[PDB]
Protein backbone atom coordinates (compact mmCIF):
# COMPACT_ATOMS: atom_id res chain seq x y z
CA UNK A 1 0.00 0.00 0.00
CA UNK A 2 2.84 2.40 0.68
CA UNK A 3 4.40 1.62 -2.43
CA UNK A 4 1.28 1.67 -4.25
CA UNK A 5 0.18 4.67 -2.67
CA UNK A 6 3.91 6.28 -3.20
CA UNK A 7 3.67 8.10 0.50
CA UNK A 8 5.89 6.88 3.07
CA UNK A 9 4.60 6.87 6.71
CA UNK A 10 5.61 9.84 8.47
CA UNK A 11 8.32 9.91 11.66
CA UNK A 12 8.47 12.15 14.68
CA UNK A 13 9.10 15.80 13.51
CA UNK A 14 9.39 16.82 17.12
CA UNK A 15 13.01 16.52 18.51
CA UNK A 16 13.97 19.20 15.98
CA UNK A 17 12.12 22.23 16.71
CA UNK A 18 10.95 22.23 20.11
CA UNK A 19 10.50 25.92 21.84
CA UNK A 20 11.47 27.35 25.10
CA UNK A 21 8.90 28.78 28.02
CA UNK A 22 6.30 25.89 26.67
CA UNK A 23 4.31 24.20 29.10
CA UNK A 24 4.99 20.58 30.69
CA UNK A 25 4.55 18.85 27.47
CA UNK A 26 7.84 20.68 26.22
CA UNK A 27 9.41 20.31 29.41
CA UNK A 28 9.55 16.75 28.44
CA UNK A 29 10.78 17.72 24.78
CA UNK A 30 13.62 19.78 26.35
CA UNK A 31 14.77 16.75 28.52
CA UNK A 32 14.76 14.31 25.48
CA UNK A 33 16.97 17.09 23.60
CA UNK A 34 20.05 17.10 26.61
CA UNK A 35 20.20 13.32 26.75
CA UNK A 36 20.23 12.78 23.27
CA UNK A 37 22.68 15.21 22.68
CA UNK A 38 24.67 13.63 25.69
CA UNK A 39 24.24 10.48 23.66
CA UNK A 40 25.45 12.12 20.58
CA UNK A 41 28.63 13.62 22.32
CA UNK A 42 29.63 10.40 23.53
CA UNK A 43 28.65 8.89 20.23
CA UNK A 44 30.60 10.75 18.62
CA UNK A 45 33.88 10.11 21.07
CA UNK A 46 33.99 6.85 20.12
CA UNK A 47 34.28 7.28 16.70
CA UNK A 48 37.05 10.26 16.90
CA UNK A 49 39.16 8.06 18.79
CA UNK A 50 39.89 5.41 16.39
CA UNK A 51 39.19 7.98 13.59
CA UNK A 52 40.45 7.06 10.09
CA UNK A 53 41.23 3.71 11.04
CA UNK A 54 38.20 2.25 11.13
CA UNK A 55 36.90 3.82 8.09
CA UNK A 56 40.15 2.42 5.48
CA UNK A 57 39.76 -1.31 7.32
CA UNK A 58 36.30 -1.49 5.96
CA UNK B 1 8.60 -22.96 34.01
CA UNK B 2 9.48 -26.66 34.72
CA UNK B 3 11.58 -28.30 37.06
CA UNK B 4 13.59 -30.99 35.43
CA UNK B 5 13.33 -33.89 38.23
CA UNK B 6 9.46 -34.00 38.94
CA UNK B 7 8.24 -31.95 36.07
CA UNK B 8 6.44 -29.41 38.28
CA UNK B 9 6.08 -25.60 38.24
CA UNK B 10 9.42 -24.58 40.62
CA UNK B 11 8.32 -22.05 43.14
CA UNK B 12 11.66 -21.86 44.32
CA UNK B 13 13.83 -22.17 41.05
CA UNK B 14 17.46 -23.32 42.58
CA UNK B 15 20.13 -23.83 39.47
CA UNK B 16 22.96 -25.97 39.83
CA UNK B 17 26.84 -24.68 39.05
CA UNK B 18 28.20 -27.76 36.98
CA UNK B 19 25.03 -28.26 34.54
CA UNK B 20 22.53 -25.59 33.79
CA UNK B 21 19.55 -27.11 34.44
CA UNK B 22 16.39 -24.94 36.84
CA UNK B 23 15.29 -27.64 39.39
CA UNK B 24 13.30 -26.79 42.56
CA UNK B 25 14.80 -26.85 45.81
CA UNK B 26 13.66 -29.62 47.78
CA UNK B 27 13.91 -32.11 44.75
CA UNK B 28 17.40 -31.37 44.06
CA UNK B 29 18.39 -31.38 48.20
CA UNK B 30 16.78 -34.96 48.06
CA UNK B 31 18.83 -36.31 45.60
CA UNK B 32 22.08 -34.58 46.75
CA UNK B 33 21.88 -35.52 50.57
CA UNK B 34 20.91 -39.41 48.58
CA UNK B 35 24.01 -39.00 46.16
CA UNK B 36 26.53 -36.20 46.47
CA UNK B 37 25.98 -35.49 42.83
CA UNK B 38 23.71 -34.02 40.17
CA UNK B 39 21.33 -35.71 38.51
CA UNK B 40 21.54 -34.25 34.51
CA UNK B 41 25.34 -34.80 34.43
CA UNK B 42 26.33 -37.29 37.30
CA UNK B 43 29.14 -34.75 37.84
CA UNK B 44 30.03 -33.41 41.89
CA UNK B 45 27.75 -31.32 43.05
CA UNK B 46 26.63 -30.10 46.55
CA UNK B 47 24.11 -28.33 48.31
CA UNK B 48 26.05 -24.89 49.00
CA UNK B 49 26.74 -25.66 45.06
CA UNK B 50 23.57 -24.91 44.62
CA UNK B 51 22.33 -21.10 43.76
CA UNK B 52 18.82 -20.53 45.23
CA UNK B 53 16.11 -17.94 45.85
CA UNK B 54 15.06 -15.42 42.95
CA UNK B 55 17.92 -12.76 41.54
CA UNK B 56 15.93 -9.41 41.30
CA UNK B 57 18.08 -7.22 43.42
CA UNK B 58 18.93 -3.86 41.80
CA UNK B 59 16.94 -4.15 38.81
CA UNK B 60 13.53 -3.07 39.15
CA UNK B 61 10.78 -5.73 38.14
CA UNK B 62 7.95 -1.95 26.54
CA UNK B 63 11.33 -1.82 23.78
CA UNK B 64 13.25 -4.74 24.07
CA UNK B 65 11.19 -7.14 22.40
CA UNK B 66 9.91 -3.89 19.92
CA UNK B 67 13.50 -4.31 18.03
CA UNK B 68 13.25 -8.52 18.57
CA UNK B 69 9.61 -8.18 15.94
CA UNK B 70 11.27 -5.68 14.15
CA UNK B 71 13.96 -8.48 12.94
CA UNK B 72 11.13 -11.05 13.11
CA UNK B 73 9.47 -9.03 10.30
CA UNK B 74 12.25 -8.61 8.03
CA UNK B 75 13.78 -12.23 8.48
CA UNK B 76 10.28 -13.27 6.11
CA UNK B 77 10.58 -9.86 3.67
CA UNK B 78 14.81 -11.61 3.16
CA UNK B 79 12.93 -15.34 2.75
CA UNK B 80 10.16 -13.66 0.30
CA UNK B 81 12.91 -11.46 -1.56
CA UNK B 82 14.75 -14.43 -2.54
CA UNK B 83 11.58 -16.20 -4.37
CA UNK B 84 10.71 -13.31 -5.78
CA UNK B 85 14.27 -13.48 -7.58
CA UNK B 86 14.24 -16.80 -8.00
CA UNK B 87 11.63 -16.93 -10.33
CA UNK C 1 18.01 -5.75 65.23
CA UNK C 2 15.17 -3.16 65.79
CA UNK C 3 17.44 -0.08 65.09
CA UNK C 4 18.43 -1.80 61.54
CA UNK C 5 14.67 -2.01 61.04
CA UNK C 6 13.22 1.21 61.89
CA UNK C 7 16.07 2.76 59.67
CA UNK C 8 15.78 0.66 56.72
CA UNK C 9 11.71 1.12 56.84
CA UNK C 10 12.18 5.26 56.80
CA UNK C 11 14.82 4.70 54.45
CA UNK C 12 11.75 3.51 51.98
CA UNK C 13 9.70 6.33 52.94
CA UNK C 14 12.22 9.19 51.95
CA UNK C 15 12.47 6.57 48.54
CA UNK C 16 8.67 6.99 48.33
CA UNK C 17 9.37 10.99 48.59
CA UNK C 18 11.64 10.83 46.26
CA UNK C 19 9.82 9.14 43.35
CA UNK C 20 7.02 11.06 44.30
CA UNK C 21 8.77 14.54 43.95
CA UNK C 22 10.46 13.02 40.66
CA UNK C 23 6.72 12.02 38.95
CA UNK C 24 4.98 15.46 39.35
CA UNK C 25 7.57 17.66 37.59
CA UNK C 26 7.78 15.37 34.69
CA UNK C 27 10.21 29.17 36.98
CA UNK C 28 11.72 25.83 37.31
CA UNK C 29 11.19 24.49 33.40
CA UNK C 30 12.99 27.67 32.47
CA UNK C 31 16.13 26.69 34.35
CA UNK C 32 16.12 23.01 32.48
CA UNK C 33 16.15 24.83 28.54
CA UNK C 34 18.75 26.97 29.85
CA UNK C 35 20.94 24.44 31.23
CA UNK C 36 20.21 22.37 27.43
CA UNK C 37 20.88 25.86 26.02
CA UNK C 38 24.48 25.09 27.52
CA UNK C 39 24.89 21.52 26.26
CA UNK C 40 23.57 22.26 22.80
CA UNK C 41 26.22 25.27 22.45
CA UNK C 42 29.13 23.24 24.19
CA UNK C 43 28.33 19.87 22.75
CA UNK C 44 27.02 20.83 19.50
CA UNK C 45 30.60 22.90 19.28
CA UNK C 46 32.24 20.02 19.94
CA UNK C 47 29.91 17.91 17.42
CA UNK C 48 30.58 20.74 14.62
CA UNK C 49 34.52 20.35 15.22
CA UNK C 50 34.38 16.72 15.50
CA UNK C 51 31.85 16.54 12.22
CA UNK C 52 34.22 18.57 10.22
CA UNK C 53 37.60 17.12 11.24
CA UNK C 54 36.12 13.68 10.15
CA UNK C 55 34.52 14.90 7.16
CA UNK C 56 37.68 16.35 5.82
CA UNK C 57 39.16 13.10 6.63
CA UNK C 58 36.44 10.62 6.05
CA UNK C 59 34.23 12.70 3.04
CA UNK C 60 37.24 12.03 0.98
CA UNK C 61 37.43 8.13 2.45
CA UNK C 62 33.56 8.21 1.68
CA UNK C 63 34.20 8.75 -1.73
CA UNK C 64 36.87 5.77 -1.73
CA UNK C 65 33.97 3.74 -0.35
CA UNK C 66 31.09 5.18 -2.25
CA UNK C 67 32.50 5.28 -5.55
CA UNK C 68 33.73 1.23 -4.88
CA UNK C 69 30.20 0.36 -4.19
CA UNK C 70 29.12 1.74 -8.00
CA UNK C 71 31.52 -0.61 -9.17
CA UNK C 72 29.73 -3.33 -7.75
CA UNK C 73 26.50 -2.27 -9.09
CA UNK C 74 28.00 -2.34 -12.18
CA UNK C 75 30.21 -5.51 -12.14
CA UNK C 76 27.05 -7.22 -11.12
CA UNK C 77 24.69 -5.54 -14.10
CA UNK C 78 27.32 -7.24 -16.21
CA UNK C 79 27.89 -10.14 -14.76
CA UNK C 80 23.99 -11.15 -15.26
CA UNK C 81 24.33 -10.46 -18.70
CA UNK C 82 27.28 -12.73 -19.07
CA UNK C 83 25.58 -15.64 -17.14
CA UNK C 84 22.50 -15.11 -19.72
CA UNK D 1 41.00 -11.22 3.85
CA UNK D 2 43.87 -13.96 5.27
CA UNK D 3 44.64 -17.45 4.94
CA UNK D 4 45.18 -18.81 8.42
CA UNK D 5 47.99 -21.32 7.58
CA UNK D 6 50.35 -18.84 6.21
CA UNK D 7 48.71 -15.16 6.86
CA UNK D 8 49.42 -13.95 3.09
CA UNK D 9 46.11 -12.42 1.19
CA UNK D 10 44.77 -15.37 -0.08
CA UNK D 11 44.74 -15.44 -4.10
CA UNK D 12 42.00 -18.42 -4.98
CA UNK D 13 40.18 -18.57 -1.54
CA UNK D 14 38.54 -21.83 -1.07
CA UNK D 15 36.20 -22.51 2.37
CA UNK D 16 36.44 -25.73 3.83
CA UNK D 17 33.36 -27.77 5.39
CA UNK D 18 34.27 -29.20 8.30
CA UNK D 19 36.72 -26.39 10.35
CA UNK D 20 34.82 -23.01 8.94
CA UNK D 21 37.74 -21.32 7.82
CA UNK D 22 39.36 -19.23 4.29
CA UNK D 23 42.51 -21.09 3.31
CA UNK D 24 44.11 -20.41 0.18
CA UNK D 25 43.36 -22.90 -2.70
CA UNK D 26 47.12 -24.40 -3.44
CA UNK D 27 47.94 -24.15 0.33
CA UNK D 28 45.21 -26.24 1.75
CA UNK D 29 45.66 -28.65 -1.57
CA UNK D 30 49.00 -29.87 -0.56
CA UNK D 31 47.74 -30.04 3.30
CA UNK D 32 45.54 -31.78 1.70
CA UNK D 33 47.61 -34.27 -0.53
CA UNK D 34 50.02 -34.88 2.55
CA UNK D 35 47.43 -36.25 4.81
CA UNK D 36 43.64 -35.93 4.06
CA UNK D 37 42.49 -33.82 7.18
CA UNK D 38 41.36 -29.76 8.44
CA UNK D 39 44.43 -28.19 9.25
CA UNK D 40 43.08 -26.51 12.23
CA UNK D 41 40.71 -28.86 13.86
CA UNK D 42 42.42 -32.38 12.33
CA UNK D 43 39.00 -34.01 11.05
CA UNK D 44 38.64 -35.30 7.65
CA UNK D 45 38.84 -33.23 4.80
CA UNK D 46 38.66 -34.10 1.13
CA UNK D 47 39.95 -31.85 -1.97
CA UNK D 48 36.07 -32.49 -3.00
CA UNK D 49 35.08 -31.60 0.40
CA UNK D 50 36.43 -28.32 0.10
CA UNK D 51 34.65 -25.31 -2.22
CA UNK D 52 35.68 -22.06 -3.68
CA UNK D 53 23.30 -17.05 -6.88
CA UNK D 54 20.74 -14.93 -8.54
CA UNK D 55 19.65 -12.18 -5.56
CA UNK D 56 21.97 -9.10 -6.09
CA UNK D 57 23.54 -8.18 -2.86
CA UNK D 58 25.25 -4.65 -1.67
CA UNK D 59 28.33 -3.65 1.16
CA UNK D 60 27.43 -4.08 4.80
CA UNK D 61 27.21 -0.30 5.97
CA UNK D 62 25.37 1.48 8.53
CA UNK D 63 18.24 -2.70 7.32
CA UNK D 64 19.90 -5.68 9.75
CA UNK D 65 23.13 -3.88 10.74
CA UNK D 66 21.21 -0.87 11.65
CA UNK D 67 18.73 -3.30 13.70
CA UNK D 68 21.98 -4.92 15.41
CA UNK D 69 23.38 -0.86 16.15
CA UNK D 70 20.18 -0.22 17.96
CA UNK D 71 20.86 -3.08 20.34
CA UNK D 72 24.16 -1.80 21.08
CA UNK D 73 22.43 1.40 21.68
CA UNK D 74 20.03 -0.04 24.54
CA UNK D 75 22.22 -2.19 25.75
CA UNK D 76 24.88 0.03 26.71
CA UNK D 77 22.29 2.28 28.31
CA UNK D 78 21.01 -0.55 30.57
CA UNK D 79 24.92 -1.18 32.16
CA UNK D 80 24.28 3.48 32.16
CA UNK D 81 21.29 2.67 34.58
CA UNK D 82 23.15 0.24 36.66
CA UNK D 83 26.03 2.59 37.69
CA UNK D 84 23.27 5.05 39.20
CA UNK D 85 21.22 1.85 40.64
CA UNK D 86 24.08 0.80 42.69
CA UNK D 87 25.11 4.01 43.81
CA UNK D 88 22.19 4.82 45.02
CA UNK D 89 21.93 1.99 47.10
CA UNK D 90 25.22 3.54 48.48
CA UNK D 91 24.07 6.99 48.94
CA UNK D 92 20.56 6.21 49.95
CA UNK D 93 22.17 3.86 52.68
CA UNK D 94 25.22 6.22 53.84
CA UNK D 95 21.68 8.54 54.42
CA UNK D 96 19.90 6.37 55.94
CA UNK D 97 22.63 5.69 58.77
CA UNK D 98 23.55 9.69 58.83
CA UNK D 99 20.05 10.70 59.38
CA UNK D 100 19.79 8.09 62.34
CA UNK D 101 23.07 9.33 64.14
CA UNK D 102 21.23 12.92 63.46
CA UNK D 103 18.18 11.63 64.90
CA UNK D 104 20.12 9.83 67.63
CA UNK D 105 22.96 12.73 68.58
CA UNK D 106 19.65 15.69 68.47
CA UNK D 107 17.94 14.31 71.84
CA UNK D 108 21.78 14.38 73.30
CA UNK D 109 21.90 18.42 72.00
CA UNK D 110 18.40 18.93 73.47
CA UNK D 111 18.93 17.74 77.41
CA UNK D 112 22.72 19.34 76.80
CA UNK D 113 20.70 22.48 76.02
CA UNK D 114 18.42 21.97 79.19
CA UNK D 115 21.21 20.99 81.69
CA UNK D 116 23.65 23.56 81.03
CA UNK D 117 20.89 26.65 81.49
CA UNK D 118 19.67 24.69 84.24
CA UNK D 119 22.67 24.52 85.97
CA UNK D 120 22.59 28.21 85.02
CA UNK D 121 19.38 28.54 86.68
CA UNK D 122 20.21 26.99 89.29
CA UNK D 123 23.35 28.50 90.42
CA UNK D 124 22.48 32.16 89.86
CA UNK D 125 19.32 31.62 91.89
CA UNK D 126 22.27 30.68 94.86
CA UNK E 1 12.54 -14.15 35.30
CA UNK E 2 14.81 -11.05 35.51
CA UNK E 3 18.79 -10.40 34.59
CA UNK E 4 19.72 -8.27 37.34
CA UNK E 5 21.78 -5.45 35.00
CA UNK E 6 19.57 -3.67 32.87
CA UNK E 7 16.17 -5.52 33.52
CA UNK E 8 15.42 -7.41 30.28
CA UNK E 9 13.74 -11.24 30.23
CA UNK E 10 17.21 -12.76 29.23
CA UNK E 11 17.22 -14.52 25.76
CA UNK E 12 20.42 -16.52 26.82
CA UNK E 13 21.07 -16.05 30.40
CA UNK E 14 24.09 -16.82 32.36
CA UNK E 15 24.87 -17.48 35.74
CA UNK E 16 28.22 -16.51 37.68
CA UNK E 17 29.49 -19.08 40.36
CA UNK E 18 31.36 -16.43 43.21
CA UNK E 19 27.63 -14.91 43.55
CA UNK E 20 24.10 -16.51 43.14
CA UNK E 21 22.66 -14.07 40.24
CA UNK E 22 21.31 -14.88 36.82
CA UNK E 23 22.71 -11.99 33.95
CA UNK E 24 22.44 -11.71 30.28
CA UNK E 25 25.39 -13.27 28.79
CA UNK E 26 25.92 -9.85 26.70
CA UNK E 27 25.53 -7.66 29.19
CA UNK E 28 27.93 -9.58 31.93
CA UNK E 29 30.59 -9.98 29.14
CA UNK E 30 30.91 -6.04 28.87
CA UNK E 31 31.49 -5.57 32.75
CA UNK E 32 33.73 -8.53 32.53
CA UNK E 33 36.02 -7.07 29.61
CA UNK E 34 35.78 -3.68 31.48
CA UNK E 35 37.09 -5.06 34.96
CA UNK E 36 37.47 -8.19 36.11
CA UNK E 37 34.56 -8.68 38.70
CA UNK E 38 31.12 -9.39 39.37
CA UNK E 39 28.80 -6.40 39.38
CA UNK E 40 26.58 -7.11 42.53
CA UNK E 41 29.16 -8.44 44.86
CA UNK E 42 32.49 -7.06 43.57
CA UNK E 43 33.86 -10.44 43.79
CA UNK E 44 36.93 -11.82 41.03
CA UNK E 45 35.49 -13.49 38.27
CA UNK E 46 35.84 -14.13 34.84
CA UNK E 47 34.30 -14.84 31.64
CA UNK E 48 35.04 -18.99 31.53
CA UNK E 49 33.56 -19.47 35.41
CA UNK E 50 29.99 -18.00 33.67
CA UNK E 51 27.81 -21.31 33.03
CA UNK E 52 25.29 -21.34 30.47
CA UNK E 53 21.99 -21.86 31.93
CA UNK E 54 9.53 -19.20 29.34
CA UNK E 55 9.95 -17.46 26.08
CA UNK E 56 6.75 -16.10 25.25
CA UNK E 57 6.52 -14.08 22.33
CA UNK E 58 4.48 -10.59 22.27
CA UNK E 59 1.55 -10.71 19.98
CA UNK E 60 1.40 -6.81 19.62
CA UNK E 61 -2.17 -6.44 18.31
CA UNK E 62 -3.87 -5.71 14.52
CA UNK E 63 2.63 -1.17 10.87
CA UNK E 64 2.90 2.56 10.33
CA UNK E 65 2.28 2.57 13.88
CA UNK E 66 4.41 0.38 15.09
CA UNK E 67 7.09 3.02 13.49
CA UNK E 68 5.38 5.72 15.70
CA UNK E 69 5.39 2.96 19.16
CA UNK E 70 8.65 2.50 19.09
CA UNK E 71 9.60 6.24 18.75
CA UNK E 72 7.47 6.66 21.87
CA UNK E 73 9.11 4.07 23.69
CA UNK E 74 12.36 5.26 23.04
CA UNK E 75 11.70 8.87 23.59
CA UNK E 76 10.07 7.43 27.25
CA UNK E 77 12.76 5.38 28.13
CA UNK E 78 15.23 8.54 27.64
CA UNK E 79 13.32 9.96 29.65
CA UNK E 80 13.29 7.85 32.08
CA UNK E 81 16.50 7.22 32.29
CA UNK E 82 17.34 10.83 32.83
CA UNK E 83 14.54 11.48 35.96
CA UNK E 84 16.72 8.44 37.57
CA UNK E 85 20.12 10.15 37.11
CA UNK E 86 18.91 13.81 38.53
CA UNK E 87 17.35 12.27 41.54
CA UNK E 88 20.73 10.23 42.10
CA UNK E 89 22.98 13.44 41.72
CA UNK E 90 20.37 15.25 44.77
CA UNK E 91 20.12 12.49 47.30
CA UNK E 92 24.05 13.02 47.08
CA UNK E 93 23.90 16.43 47.61
CA UNK E 94 21.03 16.29 50.48
CA UNK E 95 23.50 13.93 51.65
CA UNK E 96 26.25 15.92 51.77
CA UNK E 97 24.06 18.92 53.23
CA UNK E 98 23.25 16.61 56.64
CA UNK E 99 27.32 15.70 56.92
CA UNK E 100 28.15 19.02 57.61
CA UNK E 101 25.15 19.78 59.53
CA UNK E 102 26.27 16.18 61.91
CA UNK E 103 29.92 17.17 62.14
CA UNK E 104 28.87 21.02 62.94
CA UNK E 105 26.73 19.83 65.73
CA UNK E 106 29.25 17.97 67.53
CA UNK E 107 31.44 20.96 67.57
CA UNK E 108 28.70 22.98 69.14
CA UNK E 109 28.44 19.97 71.93
CA UNK E 110 31.78 20.54 72.96
CA UNK E 111 30.81 24.26 73.74
CA UNK E 112 27.50 23.25 75.84
CA UNK E 113 29.43 20.86 77.74
CA UNK E 114 32.47 23.61 78.33
CA UNK E 115 29.54 25.46 79.93
CA UNK E 116 27.83 22.37 82.12
CA UNK E 117 31.60 22.18 83.20
CA UNK E 118 31.94 25.70 83.94
CA UNK E 119 28.49 25.27 86.36
CA UNK E 120 30.06 22.39 87.84
CA UNK E 121 32.71 24.05 89.34
CA UNK E 122 30.89 27.21 90.44
CA UNK E 123 27.93 24.65 92.10
CA UNK E 124 30.98 23.13 94.43
CA UNK E 125 32.19 26.46 95.85
CA UNK F 1 29.48 -22.17 11.46
CA UNK F 2 35.01 -9.65 11.47
CA UNK F 3 33.15 -6.99 9.53
CA UNK F 4 33.33 -3.71 9.89
CA UNK F 5 30.97 -0.94 8.63
CA UNK F 6 32.17 3.28 9.58
CA UNK F 7 29.02 4.36 11.53
CA UNK F 8 28.32 7.96 9.74
CA UNK F 9 29.91 11.60 11.68
CA UNK F 10 26.10 12.68 11.53
CA UNK F 11 25.06 9.37 13.50
CA UNK F 12 17.62 11.14 16.18
CA UNK F 13 18.79 10.58 11.95
CA UNK F 14 19.20 6.88 13.06
CA UNK F 15 15.52 6.85 14.27
CA UNK F 16 14.02 9.16 12.15
CA UNK F 17 15.94 9.70 8.80
CA UNK F 18 18.17 6.13 8.56
CA UNK F 19 14.99 4.01 9.17
CA UNK F 20 13.01 5.55 7.24
CA UNK F 21 14.70 5.07 4.40
CA UNK F 22 15.10 1.66 4.81
CA UNK F 23 11.43 0.91 4.50
CA UNK F 24 11.35 3.29 1.59
CA UNK F 25 13.90 1.60 -0.30
CA UNK F 26 11.96 -2.14 1.20
CA UNK F 27 8.58 -1.04 -0.10
CA UNK F 28 9.64 0.64 -3.57
CA UNK F 29 12.17 -1.90 -4.63
CA UNK F 30 9.37 -5.04 -3.95
CA UNK F 31 6.70 -3.93 -5.59
CA UNK F 32 9.09 -2.74 -8.62
CA UNK F 33 10.29 -6.33 -8.64
CA UNK F 34 6.69 -7.68 -8.32
CA UNK F 35 6.05 -5.41 -11.46
CA UNK F 36 8.83 -7.31 -13.26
Amino acid sequence: ALYTEYLKQRNNKKRRTPDFNDDDDTLFLEEYRRKYPRIDTSRYIPNESSEVSLLGIV
Amino acid sequence: MLCAISGKVPRRPVLSPKSRTIFEKSLLEQYVKDTGNDPITNEPLSIEEIVEIVPSAQQASSIPNLLTSLQNEWDAIMLENFKLRST
Amino acid sequence: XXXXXXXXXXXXXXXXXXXXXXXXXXESRMQHITQGRTSMKIQFKTAMPPTEVLLESIQSKVESIEQLQRKLQHVQPLEQQNNE
Amino acid sequence: MLCAISGKVPRRPVLSPKSRTIFEKSLLEQYVKDTGNDPITNEPLSIEEIVESAQQASLTESIPNLLTSLQNEWDAIMLENFKLRSTLDSLTKKLSTVMYERDAAKLVAAQLLMEKNEDSKDLPKS
